[PDB]
């Protein structure tokens, strides 16, 4: 300020509230460790496919936005429709959520930015780090050296993917959290046809509670055929 | 293989036009991809986001092939040609020549197999839509696009069909634009978000007439057809915020005063405002607007008009260009502001047609 | 301290624009010296090299007075306002305050007596000739101009009057202009250099009339006069050279040729040419010129063209960019081309009228 | 090349002479970091007596029982050695930097400290332990960049043991008492 800012809502469905525990208690229990005030740390997440490593960030960022702290969130997969120069200045946020960062392997002009701004918030204080990738950061094959001994100068945690038992209670937790109510013959209805793909999984839900809200009928396995 | 094409000059300058703009960044894209199928030329063009394909008739005798070459140097040239002119294009080595008269030209070139070709998707939602109806949803809210932000979903413009009417968001964070036009036909509720470029290279291709523009939107692509020119850009793969839930919900103050009068007024006070932040102040009374402004020379800059408005009074600022870029987007005669109180937003629209509303957040 | 005036927006607009121009680099000098004497308003602006005044008659209630006040700021405050509007200014403290209807504006102020004022010379030649003639001289030489050169006289155009015509010649070093228009009455031989900055601005102040243009050259400035504006500059102290000396004395080959042919040639071969050298070749033969050129990339352009030349044949090297200069001042039908040998000198002009010459030193 | 003389510690400060409750939470990521190969950097902070020191000398013991290399640092008694003996300390897989808060306003040592931060993170599998009486950010530091490394990781506050669990860790340190009890330091001296 000033000025002051559009309150765009995006998809709040992403917090720590829909997001299932098991079998990250250990990792759950430091990252919101970290999100105290005033903490200041770094953690790495890294794991393989659809484990909500982009969850837990969102999840940190909403914590904050809900108390008033400025977050940032850097989507490295995402770094062409942006510059390295955006980092400049997130020194001063409360969070800042680096996400996989395993992108920028062999892109050294983006592993000197996000080696500068490591450097940035630890002259500094009062700054959270939160860095996901693939595979452990001595596993990342960096340019600069000197970046992946920062990287591996912190906490790591394995994220570990729900099983396809807590995989149906997720489901059905984001139905309650939005409103709507999915029962168990549809849920595990959708883990077979659907093929255990969380990332669909959920993204299926507005499809279906979408088609259900404009008739409006409840969820029944031959429903889910009519709306598909 | 052989290509050779003999072409008049007046075919290719539009075509060539279209397929070679303001596009850096790596050798191949700078060229353009010709390639001659009896009995067609094809000229395309890319960015590795987004590509420009353009067909011209070859009634002259020709040989398939295909090559790139340099865009500017080849437009230039041909632009360079005398009008009526004939262009004798063929390919001897590992370079182009063109021939037209007693000029000769020879361009260096790069090999036709590795020019980067989109991977042609699944169409989902089709549609045809007038030129017309296109870029005023474009021009609408255009100017609200964030440009290089984190927030990758906002660089760009939210493309909406919901049953009759086509709808554009855009949004930076600061201020929203939102247009809604509708069509012909009943469409399935779908929305994608185009890119900046993208909506850019969308508006330029759009020309008098009277041709309508054929529209594909896809699972993660989109693509205009409009005369002979088919334009595909990739879609950015993300979630755009809801623009209703933005949109100040019962306010209780409306105000309505003349657009030119009004655009006028802030005009002459961003004069005396500063050079950075752009900060006025509004101060709505009864029947009366107030707009001061004042930099850090201490100069002071004060405009009251005349308003109708009955509400509460109050004193809220504002960003002066985000204020005049709103009144510059509503070519109208009267304005609606919509107010609740100096610290949340405000929604301004045309006072005849509800068809585009727009939000503006103030300063403290 | 105590000026006072009225005046419409509509007699202040155009002196407003003439002395609101292109001109950083200290603050009275981005100011602009408003002075009222019963019963007209004088508007002065300066760079410590120029000056530019404009007189406003005053047919309202008026009190005398002087001040300064930012140029750009109060353009636009008088551009900004109405039309038809009344403009209401005095001076309450260290700023002055104007007043159009509801609109008020307080700008901050320095004192009129820290105003650089140019020491008023003796004016020695003193002459009256058309706008356009004045505009003709200059288009025609204003482009071979130097830009900071350590050859100071060069950075300028040379005013010389001689009898019964007045001469203006332009060269960088690498290519001279001269352009000569008669006048009316006789006058004595005289030749000042008017900077570069002074030659843009007497040339903007031209429009389209039907007013004369009084021009007063004197031993160190040189002043010119048309409708209310008087500018005045000072002159480049340096001696310029000889342009008599510097046309190719007995030339041996003559070369006529269409100037639009020509000239599209050049622009054609220009673009293959080196990015930074600009370098073409030409080869003069039996009725026929051979343009060709070539870049590093090792793409070549080759330009043919039919002539009327008998001479030797010789092929000799050019900047592309200084012919098509000189194309671009020669408005004409067919263009004139002398020359002697691959390096040296190059004399360009009209076929039909020899009022203006250029002349281009070739490359190795 | 060469061999070291097998000197042991006179004393008894290991993990299993140390009582969990109420530093559950602690203890659990100590255990953490001490595990290789990866390391970190926890900072330990309490009042007096909490047993800051035994957890250090635990986790020396905890390495040098298992073959790894391990260098204590009591910033107490640097009045008996100088600076450049964290020179090398790099090299080793945990480093104890016990009491960090005597070195305040002690430029000398301040640096040192600081330099030697950054080598080992310039480097890898090197633990870094320290303690203290206050937080990092309490700490009156001369150079505000050790400062912010300092509270940059993972930092714990140490509870120190009621006197209900005193008793019974008097009675563990015998196995490996309410009339002596309630100074910690001499009533473990006192067995
Ligand atoms: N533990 C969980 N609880 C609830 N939802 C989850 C959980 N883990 C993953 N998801 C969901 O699965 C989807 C896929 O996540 P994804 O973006 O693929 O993670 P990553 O970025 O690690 O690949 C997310 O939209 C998320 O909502
Ligand atoms: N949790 C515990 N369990 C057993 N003994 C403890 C505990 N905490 C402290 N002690 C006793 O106190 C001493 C700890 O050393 P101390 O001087 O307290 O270190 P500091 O001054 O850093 O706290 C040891 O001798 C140990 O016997
Ligand atoms: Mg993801
Ligand atoms: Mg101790």
């Amino acid at each position: 300020p000033a000025q002051l800012s559009l309150p765009l809502y995006l998809p709040d469905d992403e917090t720590f509230a829909s997001f299932w525990p098991g079998d990250n208690s250990s990792l759950l229990a430091a990252l919101q460790n970290v999100l105290r005030q005033e903490h200041s740390g770094y953690i790495y997440l890294w794991a393989r496919e659809g484990a909500g490593r982009s969850h837990l960030l969102h999840a940190a960022c909403a914590e904050l936005s809900q108390r008033g702290d400025a977050v940032g969130y850097v989507p490295l997969d995402k770094r062409t429709w942006f510059v390295p120069e955006v980092l400049d200045g997130m020194e001063h946020l409360s969070l800042v959520c680096i996400d996989n960062i395993e992108c920028i392997a062999g892109d050294e002009l983006w592993e000197m930015a996000i080696f500068d701004l490591y450097n940035r918030i630890l002259e500094s204080g009062k700054t959270r780090l939160l860095i996901t990738g693939d595979r452990p950061p001595r596993q990342l094959n960096l340019g600069l050296p000197d970046l992946a001994s920062r990287l591996d100068w912190g906490q790591i945690y394995k994220l570990q993917p729900l099983s396809d038992e807590d995989k149906l209670q997720a489901l059905q937790l984001r139905a309650r959290l939005r409103g709507f109510e999915l029962p168990e013959d549809v849920g595990r209805f959708l883990l077979k046809r659907l093929d255990r793909e969380m990332r669909t999984l959920f993204m299926t839900l507005d499809q279906l509670d979408r088609a259900s809200i404009t008739a409006q009928r409840k969820l029944t396995i031959p429903f889910v055929k009519e709306i598909l | 293989s052989h290509m050779k094409f003999t072409v008049e000059r007046e075919h290719l300058l539009k075509p060539l036009q279209q397929v070679s703009g303001p596009l850096p960044t790596l050798p191949i894209l700078g060229n353009l991809l010709l390639q001659v199928a009896d009995g067609t030329l094809s000229l395309t063009g890319t960015d590795l986001e987004m590509e420009m394909v353009a067909r011209v008739a070859l009634v002259q005798p020709h040989e398939p092939g295909a090559t790139t070459v340099p865009a500017r140097k080849f437009f230039d040239i041909c632009r360079g040609l005398p009008e009526g002119a004939e262009i004798a294009v063929q390919l001897e080595g590992e370079r182009m020549l063109v021939r037209s008269g007693r000029s000769r030209f020879s361009l260096s070139t790069l090999p036709a197999a590795d020019f980067p070709n989109l991977d042609d998707w699944q169409s989902e939602v089709e549609f045809t839509l007038p030129q017309a109806t296109m870029k005023r949803l474009i021009e609408a809210t255009q100017f609200s696009m964030a440009h290089q932000d984190v927030r990758y979903y906002l660089n760009g413009m939210l493309f909406e069909t919901e049953g009759e009417e086509l709808r554009t968001v855009a949004t930076d964070g600061h201020r929203l634009a939102v247009c809604s036009m509708p069509i012909g036909q009943s469409l399935p509720s779908h929305s994608v978000i185009v890119p900046r470029k993208g909506v850019i290279e969308l508006m330029r291709m759009l020309d008098g007439g009277d041709n309508p523009l054929r529209v594909q939107i896809g699972s993660n692509n989109i693509r205009a057809h409009v005369g002979d020119f088919i334009f595909t850009s990739k879609l950015v793969d993300g979630r755009f915020p809801d623009y209703r839930r933005v949109l100040p919900k019962n306010p209780d103050k409306h105000l309505e005063a003349g657009c030119d009068l009004l655009k006028q007024a802030f005009a002459r006070a961003a004069i005396l405002s500063n050079e950075k932040f752009r900060g006025v102040r509004l101060y709505v009374s009864e029947n009366q607007l107030k707009i001061t402004a004042n930099n850090p020379e201490q100069e002071e800059a004060e405009e009251i008009l005349d308003v109708t408005y009955s509400g509460a009074e109050m004193e809220i600022g504002f960003n002066v260009s985000y204020v005049l870029d709103v009144l510059n987007a509503l070519k109208c005669e009267n304005v609606r502001m919509m107010l609740t109180d100096s610290v949340s937003s405000v929604q301004i629209e045309d006072a005849a047609s509800q068809s585009a509303a727009y939000v503006v957040m103030p300063m403290r």
